[PDB]
């Protein structure tokens, strides 16, 4: 009885854990990184980590992201828990959310859109480049280009209230 | 009797009411024990305003 | 190009949610191989006089698994927070492969699975119905017991006994006179409730 | 965070945010060219100095 008390939470978490695993395998396959020993059949998913930052919980140090960008020896496997955190929205009152990854993702998206536009339309004034960049990274464009990827059907965005708004398997 | 006020309120209510009210509360509890608030919709008819 | 849709910045859309591919069509079938993944709950809190009961109970080998026709991938360890501390939950990587050769056996399995939510957790709703369509989000939860050796087997006696939770009824003196004397053994490690209170 | 910018650039091709081209693959965005008529690479350095 005591073990079964926790069953709804475990089932709800395994739902989105399987969703995140599917996303992880799909993205690793798209980048041809699925054949790596880390991401192959020998993948050991690391345990989920609590985000304690959440409210309800001389010399320059080299930057890690660039260091693994220029060298493949420091490429780390894309964690399943990280993908679950990306899926889980803040509205779902879970122990992790999507905001911290969203900051880095938004900055990278802005940088990449800027570089792409500057390389594609180097003969434009900065007003139109800024306008086009704002349109590209706008909420509507991201919404549409994620809806056409069948991602929003697997998001975790509602609070878990099993007795009220949940359908058991 | 005790210090737990949450059960003290129920105990004093059940001890300071006529059997009509006590039986009414017991029926209300056994009819809507752990149900969904969206699923229950009931009326209570009494005489005086 | 249009600027009409720039005003409603706080819009939202309705999306048809889809279960993970493993959960879809995961209803175990008669005569087909099925996989059960035991769920292990590991208490992290230190045992004390107030956390003794959970810390001893959750380490018992009488765990429950999840039955699927599909094979689950390796799952990350998950943390859970009870009132008396943090919990670590892991799903066994190697599934338990068993065969179902009887129709009423599967019926009993699904009956127990439905009973758990209907009575033990009280997630049931009047319009809820046991699902046999073998479609989205269809899998069972089965209790496990120790058999021969380290291998585990289904708790057939529990689900053949607990099709529904017995209703709590009080016993008066006259009918308590001839009732058998209570024994310590049938009262050890069980679930009891106060019908008089 | 897991695969660096070179591998992350392919996501924008996957999400169709940035349309790819034969001349300029998406993985070479770090090779940005300050191109166009706005440069004059034949100017000797004394004019700049």
């Amino acid at each position: 009885w005591l073990k079964l008390i926790f069953l709804p939470s475990i089932l709800n978490r395994m739902y989105f854990l399987l969703h995140a695993e599917a996303l992880r395998k799909r993205f690793n396959t798209y980048l041809n990184l699925h054949l790596l020993p880390f991401n192959g059949t020998d993948y050991m998913p690391r345990p989920l980590e609590i985000d304690y930052s959440l409210k309800r919980n001389g010399k320059v140090k080299p930057l890690l992201i660039l260091q693994k960008t220029v060298s493949k020896e420091h490429i780390t496997p894309a964690e399943q828990g990280e993908f679950l955190a990306a899926i889980t929205a803040s509205s779902a009152a879970d122990v992790f959310d999507m905001e911290r990854l969203e900051i880095l993702g938004n900055s990278f998206l802005k940088l990449s859109a800027t570089l792409y536009l500057a390389s594609k339309y180097s003969d434009w004034n900065e007003g139109t480049l800024t306008e086009v960049k704002s349109k590209l990274v706008s909420n509507r464009n991201l919404l549409f280009c994620l809806i056409d990827a069948d991602i929003p059907k697997t998001l975790n965005t509602i609070q878990f209230t099993p007795r009220y708004t949940w359908l058991p398997p | 009797d005790d210090d737990d006020d949450n059960v003290n309120t129920e105990e004093v209510i059940m001890n300071f009411s006529t059997p009509k009210v006590q039986r009414f509360l017991m029926s209300l509890k056994v009819s809507f024990a752990d149900k969904d608030p969206k699923d229950i919709c009931c009326l209570v008819f009494v005489e005086r305003r | 190009t249009a600027t009409v849709n720039k005003a409603d910045k706080s819009k939202d859309r309705t999306y048809k949610t889809e279960c993970p591919l493993e959960f879809y069509d995961a209803l175990p079938r008669v005569g087909e191989i099925c996989y059960a993944y035991e769920i292990f709950l590991e208490p992290q809190f230190e045992s004390c006089e107030y956390t003794e009961h959970m810390y001893l109970n959750l380490q018992t080998p009488r765990n429950y698994a999840i039955l699927l026709r599909n094979k689950l991938p390796r799952l990350a360890e998950m943390p859970l927070f009870s009132n008396q501390g943090k919990l670590h939950v892991r799903v066994a990587n190697a599934p338990l492969e068993v065969i179902i050769q009887n129709s009423e056996q599967l019926e009993l399995l699904h009956q127990f699975h439905g009973m758990v939510f209907r009575d033990i957790l009280k997630i049931w709703h009047p319009f809820f119905v046991l699902d046999r369509r073998s479609k989205e989000n269809s899998y069972l939860v089965v209790p496990l017991i120790l058999g021969a050796g380290e291998q585990k087997c289904f708790d057939w006696e529990l689900m053949t006994n607990f099709r529904r939770l017995p209703q709590s009824h009080g016993s008066n003196v006259q009918q308590r006179e001839q009732q058998p004397a209570p024994r310590p053994e049938d009262f050890e490690g069980k679930i009891v409730t106060q019908w008089y209170a | 965070k897991n695969y660096g910018l070179q591998h992350a650039f392919k996501m924008l091709e996957y999400f169709k945010i940035c349309r790819a081209d034969i001349d300029k693959p998406l993985t070479q965005l770090l090779n940005l060219e300050l191109g166009g008529k706005k440069m004059r690479a034949n100017v000797n350095t004394t004019e700049i100095d």
